[PDB]
């Protein structure tokens, strides 16, 4: 902490890929009339 | 029982009469309260001296100057003896043993 | 062209693969925490730690050089434990160039901590000279 | 009829020295032979620890191959 | 994102599409000897490592296919995962040998005789380097044993079910030994140093279980199964 | 619902900790209220549209979801 | 550790310890197989653990209770017998048997280095087991027999030196201090028996 | 280097021993003479020969005053 | 060999002498050219072959007799006078002029440590050898 190294934790592939994902998808913005990636892509469904 | 004499400090390890309860390096005063009446509470950082633990707080040992103090035996708190207690605690067991 | 649209890097057209992934050389990290029990320290990148996995300290950590260790004929063994100290500037090499497999080769200490521990107040000169 | 029963039997660790420490035998450890006339596979089945100060453990085996030849 | 569907249900698993000859424009298929492995393995990551810990790999190989390609490896790193016996033992290394490494030349008597445990065969060759010798009052003196009986390393005897029963009667004879616990250890302790050793058969935890229902029911529990026990 | 001394780990650095433990079991883990339990709270909401009750205090206190007893 | 020759040409130097069987770090010249050097020698984490007293399991170096651990040039020789310092005022070497050497100035650790009686034994020592809690045994345990002995060649005035002076201990415990002349054939000694 | 003393950090003053003894020799009698060069904190020296089993002592012993 | 600071903030370490014309193993940082870092400190063939009173030419460590002259921390400091420690019970340390400390247990190796007559000469002592 106070540096910027981020850890991620998981027991499973779709653990870690929901976090790794999610920490940074929502913050990657666009000009879009109507939402970013996280609408467009579902990224669901994992194992 | 018998043990064996003098019962220098090897005992307590090569002659299996204890199990350990906490372990030395570690120093907690919350956890001070889940103790039990006869716990042996060693001191000092090479251990040179050891206690029995009584209740409310208090040890029975013999403490005084090196030289052969006359001081006799006597019942001392906790408080002021808590920064070298170093964590090793001990507990009997004779049923098992041989 | 349509096709060319894939990992690069470099001013230089250069194909990115799993070459890339693999370190060359050694780098520099400095020590956050030290097992004492096992002797096996974890050092910290400018952004990432090294090491430090859910075991503790025996079953993963980084090894330390030792002056010498070994056993003898009876069985029993020796060795050294050279001291450890936190916050110290250590030399990194990883096994086969791998990230994920690092040892410490030795440590290093900054230019004024030298200065500071040595008496000598020749600026320069050859060994040979007497004086 | 009923079918054949594997071959089992015990094996002997002899060690440099007696273990300064417990150490822990992985499970599933294979154990084979280097003469050409019997190159069956064995591996064991439970967990097996070696604790300190002793010189030789015994831990049975199971013969993976159905037959004879274990 | 999905574990790949080389198993045979999640193959099964998978969608079929079905397409027939009449859209076929053009093709170009084969087999090929391009990929050709022997033996595969997934190691564990790449940290721990073979000189320094635990089990370092472990992998998979058929007898008839390593004859055409021999040892060829495929690797993937995956990121997830007795006085006298015991007297002349001592006189057969010698005392020149025993003083060096007394902790671990202990080590040998005591695993070859479990009786005897770290400390007292620890303590016993501390005498015998020092005094250089060892006497029948330095064996009882470390542990309490019969030295003069010779019998048992040829012959001892079978404690069929009446000796057990009868050895517990000589061990409790009155009924406060069951009232007063601190004779209770004392005898029941003397009952197992006998019970284990001078007799074909020795185990304290099956010993202890016996005599832990023998003291609950007063030395007469409801059924002779006790004593099978 | 996990067991007692489950938790071991913070997952993280853990500097100045040295292991993470719970002395207690969790048992508010619960699964979706079946039709009965939707059919006794809908019962003791309509006797309690009634305020200064015992019966009305009842549900007055078991309207927040946490509260089970 | 260190090499090098002097102005006079005499070539020094150090020849630390090797064993076999143990773990070496290897460097590749110029990234060439068949170009080996040694790197560095590490140990197992048994070893490790084995070869180490410090109790505590983990914490920074900087708190003044750890730094009473922590700090702690412990070095076991090829020979059993141990060199240990710390960052406290404790400091213990070991020789032959068990025979050491100790100091310290706290109170608390007044025991570690005492000569009440007979002395504090070398199994009060903290220091003398193995991280496991096995008495680290001396390899050798007869007696050793030590002595300082002092000599010269010549001094500023220009004249012989023929001044020797020893200190020889004994292994039957006997204890002589004497100063001697050899070219004049004069000696003083002040000698202690065993009795 | 910077001309700082390099102050000890622990002042209170230590007491030193060179406590001898064995096991054996080769003679083959069990070693039992004990031989101390004790220092005090207080400035005191002594320098003894003992045989335990025997109960004898020598000592020449230095008193702070 | 080891550099830190104290919880008080006095900074400690070591110096390890250094000495010129010896050969010395670099590690450039990140494969660059222009990043050295020195590694350690290897001597010539014939240097470790001069500064070691090891006659054996090979064996395995674990023979006892091999232990006798294999396990042998021979130093030699700046200054010609050296120390010495061994897997057996001898140990010699030496000092300015032919003034040395020595220790020894077996009664074979008595003369090494012994004080009689006008003592045990510096040249009787096998160490004292290159």
């Amino acid at each position: 902490d106070g540096d910027n190294e981020v850890k991620f934790t998981g027991s499973s592939a779709h653990e870690v890929m929901t976090g790794i994902i999610r920490r940074f998808i929502p913050y990657m913005k666009y000009n879009y009339t109507e939402n970013t990636i996280d609408n467009y892509l579902d990224y669901d469904d994992l194992s | 029982e018998e043990l064996a004499y003098p019962m220098n400090i090897n005992y307590f390890f090569t002659e299996g009469r204890f199990f350990t309860i906490f372990g030395k390096g570690h120093k907690y005063k919350v956890d001070v309260s889940k103790f039990i009446v006869g716990d042996i509470l060693f001191f000092g950082r090479s251990d040179t001296n050891i206690g029995i633990y009584v209740g409310d707080g208090e040890f029975i040992s013999m403490m005084g100057k090196f030289p052969k103090d006359e001081t006799p035996i006597g019942k001392y708190k906790l408080d002021d003896y808590w920064n070298e207690f170093n964590g090793r605690v001990m507990r009997f067991d004779e049923e098992v043993y041989i | 062209m349509v096709v060319r649209f894939q990992s690069s890097m470099g001013r230089s057209l250069k194909r990115v693969d799993s070459d890339d992934l693999n370190v060359k050389g050694l780098v520099l990290a400095t020590v956050s925490k030290i097992n004492y029990k096992y002797q096996s320290v974890e050092v910290k990148v400018n952004n990432l730690t090294l090491g430090s996995r859910i075991g503790d300290d025996g079953s993963l950590a980084v090894p330390y050089p030792k002056s010498f260790i070994g056993r003898t004929p009876e069985g029993s063994v020796f060795g050294t434990k050279p001291l450890i100290t936190e916050g110290s500037v250590v030399l990194i090499g990883f096994l086969n160039d791998d990230i994920n497999s690092p040892i410490i080769l030795s440590v290093y200490g900054d230019n004024e901590q030298n200065k500071m521990i040595n008496t000598n107040p020749l600026d320069g000169g050859k060994f040979d000279t007497e004086s | 009829k009923r079918q054949s029963k594997r071959a089992y039997g015990d094996v002997t660790i002899q060690f440099y020295q007696p273990l300064d420490m417990r150490m822990y035998i992985p499970a599933g450890t294979t154990f084979t032979s280097t003469r050409q006339e019997y190159p069956q596979q064995f591996e064991t089945l439970v967990d097996y620890y070696a604790e300190p100060d002793s010189t030789e453990i015994v831990v049975e085996v199971y013969c993976k191959e159905t037959g004879v030849a274990g | 994102l999905r574990k790949t569907p080389f198993n045979p249900t999640e193959w099964r698993a998978l969608d079929m599409i079905k397409v027939p000859t009449e859209d076929f424009i053009e093709e170009d298929v084969g087999k090929s000897d391009v990929e050709t492995y022997s033996i595969f393995t997934a190691t564990p990551a790449g940290m721990l490592k073979e000189l320094n810990g635990d089990v370092f790999s472990k992998p998979q190989f058929h007898p008839e296919l390593t004859d055409r390609y021999g040892y060829t490896k495929f690797e993937v790193e995956n990121i997830y995962l007795t006085y006298s016996k015991i007297m002349k033992d001592l006189s057969n290394y010698g005392r020149d040998n025993i003083s060096k490494g007394i902790d671990k030349y202990t080590s040998k008597l005591s695993s070859k005789y479990k009786n005897l445990k770290k400390a007292q065969a620890k303590k016993i060759i501390e005498k015998f380097v020092k005094e250089g010798k060892v006497t029948e009052k330095e064996y009882e003196k470390i542990t309490g044993n019969k030295v003069d009986d010779e019998l048992t390393s040829d012959n001892r005897p079978k404690l069929t079910k009446d000796k057990l029963k009868s050895i517990l009667k000589e061990k409790f004879k009155t009924q406060d030994d069951f009232n007063n616990s601190k004779k209770k250890k004392k005898a029941k302790t003397d009952a197992l140093k006998e019970l284990t050793t001078k007799y074909r058969f020795g185990n304290k935890t099956h010993a202890t279980t016996l005599l832990d229902e023998y003291i609950k029911y007063k030395g007469e529990p409801p059924n002779d199964e006790a004593f099978d026990k | 619902n996990v067991p007692e001394g489950t938790i071991n780990t913070i997952a993280s650095g853990s500097s100045l900790i040295r292991s993470v433990n719970n002395e207690y079991s969790f048992n508010t883990g619960t699964k979706e209220e079946s039709q009965e339990d939707f059919k006794r709270r809908f019962h003791s909401f309509v006797e309690s549209r009634g305020r200064a009750t015992n019966k009305s205090v009842r549900y007055g206190a078991l309207q927040i979801p946490d509260v089970e007893g | 550790s260190f090499i090098g020759r002097t102005p006079e040409g005499s070539v020094f130097g150090t020849k630390p310890l090797i064993t076999e069987g143990s773990v070496v770090l290897i460097g590749f010249l110029n990234d060439d197989i068949n170009s080996p050097i040694i790197l560095s020698v590490y140990g197992d984490n048994e070893q490790n653990k084995m070869i180490n007293t410090n109790p505590l399991d983990g914490g920074k170096f900087d708190t003044e209770s750890v730094y009473k651990y922590s700090s702690s040039l412990y070095e076991i020789l090829p020979s059993l017998n141990y060199k240990y310092d710390d960052g406290e005022g404790t400091s213990i070497r070991t020789y032959n048997g068990k025979s050491f050497f100790s100091m310290t100035s706290g109170e608390e650790e007044k025991p570690q280095a005492t000569d009440f009686y007979t002395g504090t034994e070398y199994q009060d020592l903290f220091t003398s087991y193995y991280g496991n809690k096995t008495l680290i045994e001396p390899r050798i345990q007869k007696a050793p027999n030590m002595l300082f002995k002092h000599q010269g060649v010549f001094y500023d005035d220009g004249t012989p030196d023929n001044h020797i002076t020893t200190l020889f201990i004994s292994e039957r415990g006997d204890i002589r201090a004497s100063v001697l002349n050899t070219e004049t054939q004069k000696r003083t000694t002040q000698e202690m028996s065993s009795d």
